[PDB]
């Protein structure tokens, strides 16, 4: 399971 | 258009891994402090922008990790790197979730 999350701009 | 609760840290006048380092360098120097004052501010995530307002087109990346608290990082645009501080990791990750569809909103 996760620890560091991100979202990138398209 | 959802509202949140955060603490402020500071601002600067390839992947997300690099963004974490730039904070850790500016933290070990003194440009941005580790532990912030208890002052609680509202971080509303609206369709318009991050409600002091930040764009939705010019924003690039959001990072959240564990510096039992957390940290935050933005990327508005010469680039900018806005840094915050969340109560926990789950809520810090929950903000990303709002940006996941708010991006698909435009």
């Amino acid at each position: 399971k996760s620890a560091v999350t991100t979202v990138v701009n398209p | 258009c959802a509202e949140f609760r955060i603490k402020y840290v500071g601002a600067i006048e390839e992947g997300p891994l690099d963004l974490i380092n730039y904070i850790d360098v500016a933290q070990q120097d003194g440009k941005l402090p580790f532990v912030p004052p208890e002052e609680e501010f509202i971080m509303g995530v609206s369709k318009y922008g991050i409600k002091h307002r930040h764009a939705l087109y010019l924003i690039i990346r959001m990072v959240c990790y564990d510096d039992g608290k957390s940290l935050l990082a933005l990327k508005t645009t010469e680039y900018s790197l806005w840094v915050y501080q969340c109560n926990s990791l789950e809520q810090a990750q929950a903000i990303c979730k709002v940006l996941s569809t708010a991006f698909d909103s435009v």
